[PDB]
């Protein structure tokens, strides 16, 4: 197991009724930034190519 | 937003919707609805001035839209029956805070769908259908049918007994009291203070053949909370008239502070003497 | 990663306790240009107004601690 | 209109939510294209990380501000929390309970600027979960199918007209907003299965929920209509009809 | 299609100003209380929530507490003057009733206090 190692602080639900507030940057953004990032990296890169297309 | 007078049995600790008539009423049509005469709670129930001066603040910094409608649906014609003078000084107040009373209207359905109210008024037998955003009522009473086989109520269907002794017109050795007896007085729970010491005199006296030497004046004595924080005492004989207390500091002040904070806060845990049998009546 | 950065909590750091520490390296790099600059005591300093210079004025010979007064 | 814009081409609408683990920023802005080893500049200047932090962070976070600099001209911001740091900053000697009650006035006034001068941001999760329940549009839309052609959402400046919305003439309102935190907006969507297209506009405006002092929603679509056309068929879709959505709920009448 | 990745299970919280929405406040904290006055209800009313409300009086009441600290440094003798005088000739009045009645050694040191009850 390498992707969840185990320590003390583990993680433990939310309910809302009983949550005044939270400090969290965990979103959505994820996806589209795999894309972007794909797009930068290829076409940042080629810049550099010379044309060369092999 | 339908909010009535008693709460379900099917609630458990964690559901204070009752709380929330007064607090969310953001906007839309209130309605209080009060059930025909008898019924249980007549002033001990009247929210409706607590309910105006909280919903005064929230008409100020605009928690309360500026279109909002609240009238008191009357199905009777008068608010204290057998107390002529607090009944004046309700609808004398009702007039000085605005409140728009409708009376001889009664609710009659209410449907959960669309928030519509039906409403009928018991003079003309006319109903009308009503959106309502806030619905209060008085649960309506009912007659209990046994009660007229045995040829014991009259009229109404209270117990037709005696208003000095307590004791049934016929049928000597049964008596009544509480709210299913009909005497001219307001139906509380004081006015029951000076009920069980009369009849558990009353029958002390039959079960020894003796006399009955224990009459009921009609006292009754019930306070109207006039404000968030004030309330005043109606109290009145059985003639409807008011004793020292009856209707004095009824326009706020520290008088009135004081009082009601003797009857919120100090009068829920004297209850639990009165079941238990440490604390007796008044006297 | 910047501590100015980390302050609004909109760019990659919502908490971060140890953030004062930061820049705590990077100053002590910096400083680190100075490390031959200022070598030993007259680098630092005047050093005729310092007791060392007169020791080796006098031969490297020691000399009372009060030297620098008569 | 997205208030904080850089001179970057990509993904507009998510400039102000992306959060890059970037130590400092990119040489160059997004490519849009392939470019030659001559087009950009090898060894970007001294001092580059800090013109790029004030140009993409600063500079168009001020823009932001001034973009609606209309919402923090209010009657509390502008003279009554100056007016308290002034009266108290005039003995900000005589002990140091006075330099508090001198600066927080202008700490709230910077809370307040902060969150009214950001983007209206609705919970669109819960948009998309809303047309993707209805049939006349999942017929010709589907989100593995879907794309955003354009996008705005603004707030509406100014007191609205006092017949449709009575609530904002209030004076204690009045004196600490100068708009009506409502807004709004449309929607350009497409999509490259069907061939259709819809404009969906939408007005929104905060509503309480189920609690007494706490806004239940601050973007409650009030008004939501679809205008989808195909190759040759117009349909209009309402979702949510104001007539029908003002005569169950108000406004909330944020106060601070 | 970035929303067929969402996951619904975060829907759990409606976050808006670092403060979740779905929080029952009628139930629970400063706000459960029905029976507030016109004052803490227009607080309630300006702050939305009493986690931001403690906030800030936790700064505005060192200011207050700094503040009155001084007013009573300056100012004060404006009501505590007279307590003091009233105590400064009280402190004599007593001591120099010690002197009259207490066993006094050959040096000047009260050896026996505990003599008879008026001389405790
Ligand atoms: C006229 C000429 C032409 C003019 C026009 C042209 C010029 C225009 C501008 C050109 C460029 C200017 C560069 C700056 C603007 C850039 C804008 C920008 O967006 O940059 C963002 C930029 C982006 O981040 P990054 O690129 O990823 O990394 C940046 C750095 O690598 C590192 O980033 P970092 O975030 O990691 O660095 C953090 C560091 C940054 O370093 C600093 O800024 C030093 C800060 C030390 C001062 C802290 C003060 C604390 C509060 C004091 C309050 C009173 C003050 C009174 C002062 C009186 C003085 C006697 O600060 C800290 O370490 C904070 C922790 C401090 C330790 C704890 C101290 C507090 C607790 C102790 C309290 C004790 C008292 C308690 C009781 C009090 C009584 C009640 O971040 C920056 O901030 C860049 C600044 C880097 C330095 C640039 C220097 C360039 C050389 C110019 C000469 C020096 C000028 C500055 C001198 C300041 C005085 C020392
Ligand atoms: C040698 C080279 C170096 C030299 C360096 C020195 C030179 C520096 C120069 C600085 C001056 C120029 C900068 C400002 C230019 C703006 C000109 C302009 O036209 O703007 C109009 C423009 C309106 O744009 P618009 O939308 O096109 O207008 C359309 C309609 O007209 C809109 O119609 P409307 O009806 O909606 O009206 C909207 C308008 C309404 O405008 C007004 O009605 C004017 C109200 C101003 C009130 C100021 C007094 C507040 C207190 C009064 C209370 C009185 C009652 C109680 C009395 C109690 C007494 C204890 O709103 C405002 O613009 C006011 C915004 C805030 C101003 C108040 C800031 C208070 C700062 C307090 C400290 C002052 C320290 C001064 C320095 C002296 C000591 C060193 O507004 C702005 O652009 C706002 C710009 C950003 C605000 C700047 C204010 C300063 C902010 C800095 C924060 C730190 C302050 C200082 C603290 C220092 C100690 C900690
Ligand atoms: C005295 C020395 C002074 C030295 C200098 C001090 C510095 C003075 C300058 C600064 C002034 C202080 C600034 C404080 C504000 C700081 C900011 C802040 O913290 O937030 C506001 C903060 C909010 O307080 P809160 O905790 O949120 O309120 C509680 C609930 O939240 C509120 O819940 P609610 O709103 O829902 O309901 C509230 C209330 C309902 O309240 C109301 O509705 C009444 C409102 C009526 C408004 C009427 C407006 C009238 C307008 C003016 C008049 C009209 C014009 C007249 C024209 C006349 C023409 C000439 O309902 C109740 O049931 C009240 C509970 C029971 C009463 C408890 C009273 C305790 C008193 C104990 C002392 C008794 C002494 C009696 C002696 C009498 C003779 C002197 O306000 C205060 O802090 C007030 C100061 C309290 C300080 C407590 C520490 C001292 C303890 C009291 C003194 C004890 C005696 C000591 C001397 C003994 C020997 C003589
Ligand atoms: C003479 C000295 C006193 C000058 C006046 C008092 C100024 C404050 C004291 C100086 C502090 C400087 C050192 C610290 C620098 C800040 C460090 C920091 O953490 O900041 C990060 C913060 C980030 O805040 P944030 O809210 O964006 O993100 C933080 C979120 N948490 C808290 C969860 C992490 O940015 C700031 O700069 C806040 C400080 C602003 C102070 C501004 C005071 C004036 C307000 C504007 C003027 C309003 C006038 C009226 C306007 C009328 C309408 C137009
Ligand atoms: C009274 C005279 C003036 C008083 C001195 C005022 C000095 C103000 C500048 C020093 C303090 C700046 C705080 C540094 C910490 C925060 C950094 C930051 O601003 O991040 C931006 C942040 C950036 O947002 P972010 O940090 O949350 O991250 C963005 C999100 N991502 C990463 C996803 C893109 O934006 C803001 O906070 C809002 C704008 C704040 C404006 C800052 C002050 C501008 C003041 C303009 C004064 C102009 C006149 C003076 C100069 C005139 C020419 C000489
Ligand atoms: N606001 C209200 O709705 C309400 C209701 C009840 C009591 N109260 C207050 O309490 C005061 C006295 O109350 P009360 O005792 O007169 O009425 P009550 O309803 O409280 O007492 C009736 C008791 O008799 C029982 N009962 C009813 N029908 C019965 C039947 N066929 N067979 C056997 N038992 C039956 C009930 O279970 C109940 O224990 C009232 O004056 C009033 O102030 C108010
Ligand atoms: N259920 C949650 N649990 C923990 N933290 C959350 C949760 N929801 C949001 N947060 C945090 O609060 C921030 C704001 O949430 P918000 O819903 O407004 O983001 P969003 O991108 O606008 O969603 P949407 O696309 O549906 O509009 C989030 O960036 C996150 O850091
Ligand atoms: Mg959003």
């Amino acid at each position: 197991n390498n992707w969840h190692p185990k320590n003390f602080n583990a993680p433990r639900p939310s309910y809302g009724e009983f949550t005044m507030g939270i400090r969290c940057r965990n979103d959505h953004h994820s996806f589209l930034r795999y894309v972007q990032t794909y797009r930068n990296m290829s076409r940042h890169c080629k810049q550099y190519f010379l044309g060369d297309k092999q | 937003p339908v909010y009535a007078n008693r709460d379900p049995e099917t609630w458990r600790s964690a559901q204070h919707k009752y709380s929330k008539y007064i607090s969310n009423f953001k906007s839309g049509d209130g309605y209080f609805c009060i059930p025909e005469y008898p019924y249980a709670g007549e002033v001990e129930c009247f929210n409706f001035f607590v309910s105006d001066e909280v919903w005064k603040w929230a008409q100020h910094h605009g928690a309360l839209s500026p279109k909002h409608t609240f009238t008191i649906v009357n199905a009777n014609e008068k608010f204290v029956h057998y107390c002529d003078s607090a009944d004046a000084f309700i609808k004398e107040r009702l007039e000085k805070r605005g409140i728009r009373v409708e009376y001889n209207t009664k609710l009659l359905e209410v449907h959960q769908d669309g928030q519509k109210a039906t409403f009928i008024n018991t003079k003309t037998g006319e109903k009308s259908v009503r959106d309502y955003n806030n619905l209060y009522s008085i649960v309506p009473s009912k007659r209990q049918e046994f009660l007229d086989k045995a040829g014991l109520t009259n009229g109404n269907g209270l117990l037709n007994v005696d208003h000095q002794t307590l004791q049934h017109k016929k049928y000597k050795n049964i008596f009544g009291l509480g709210d299913a007896a009909d005497l001219p007085t307001t139906k509380t729970f004081w006015a029951g203070w000076y009920q069980i010491a009369v009849v558990r005199n009353n029958v002390k006296r039959n079960l020894q053949g003796q006399t009955l030497n224990a009459h009921y004046d009609g006292f009754s004595k019930v306070p109207l909370f006039t404000g968030h924080q004030t309330l005043t005492y109606v109290a009145h004989s059985y003639g409807g008239v008011g004793n020292w207390q009856h209707l004095k500091h009824n326009n706020g002040g520290i008088l009135a502070w004081m009082r009601y904070r003797s009857w919120a806060k100090g009068m829920a845990k004297k209850f639990q003497d009165f079941y238990n049998g440490a604390r007796l009546g008044p006297p | 990663y910047s501590f100015v950065k980390s302050l609004t909590h909109n760019g990659f750091h919502m908490l971060r306790v140890f953030r004062h520490f930061a820049f705590v390296l990077p100053a002590t790099v910096l400083a680190g240009l100075g490390l031959f600059v200022y070598w030993g005591d007259d680098n630092k300093c005047y050093s005729p107004d310092r007791f060392p210079y007169l020791k080796k004025r006098a031969g490297d010979m020691a000399l009372p601690l009060n030297s620098l007064n008569q | 209109q997205m208030g904080f814009s850089s001179d970057n081409p990509y993904n507009k609408r998510w400039e102000y939510k992306w959060k890059h683990s970037y130590y400092t920023y990119p040489r160059d802005y997004e490519h849009t294209e392939v470019r030659k080893p001559q087009d950009s500049k090898d060894v970007p200047p001294i001092y580059f990380a800090y013109y790029k932090d004030f140009v993409d962070r600063w500079l168009p976070g001020m823009n932001m501000w001034w973009q609606r600099r209309h919402r923090i001209f209010d009657k509390f911001n502008v003279y009554f929390l100056p007016g308290m740091s002034l009266f108290f900053y005039q003995f900000a000697d005589l002990a140091l309970g006075f330099k508090i009650m001198a600066a927080f006035p202008l700490f709230l006034a910077y809370t307040r600027i902060r969150d009214k001068t950001l983007d209206p941001d609705f919970k669109e999760t819960y948009l998309r979960d809303m047309i993707y329940q209805n049939p006349e549009i999942t017929k010709y839309f589907n989100e593995e199918t879907i794309h955003v052609l354009d996008y705005e959402f603004e707030y509406l400046p100014g007191y609205l007209c006092p017949e449709k919305f009575p609530e904002y003439q209030n004076k204690t309102w009045q004196f600490f907003n100068t708009d009506t935190a409502q807004a709004e907006g449309f929607f350009k969507f497409g999509d490259v299965e069907s061939g259709a297209t819809m404009t969906l506009k939408f007005k929104t405006m905060p509503i309480p929920g189920k609690f007494r002092y706490q806004v239940g929603e601050p973007f409650y679509f009030y008004d939501l209509r679809a205008e989808i056309k195909c190759d040759g068929v117009y349909k209009e879709v309402v979702l949510v009809d104001e007539k029908e959505s003002l005569k169950k709920i108000r406004p909330f009448l944020f106060l601070i | 299609m970035w929303y067929k990745y969402f996951s619904k299970q975060s829907w759990n919280l409606r976050v808006w100003r670092k403060a979740n929405l779905k929080y029952n406040q009628d139930d629970f904290g400063m706000t459960q209380p029905k029976y507030i006055a016109r004052f803490g209800d227009f607080r309630f009313r300006l702050v939305r929530t009493e986690g931001a409300l403690r906030g800030c009086m936790f700064f505005v009441g060192f200011g207050c507490f700094s503040i009155i600290n001084y007013l009573y440094g300056r100012y004060g003798y404006i009501i505590n003057e007279s307590s003091q005088k009233r105590a400064a000739q009280d402190l004599l009045d007593n001591d120099m009733a010690a002197d009259k009645i207490l066993f006094k050694n050959r040096v000047g040191a009260p050896t026996r206090p505990l003599r008879s009850l008026d001389d405790m």
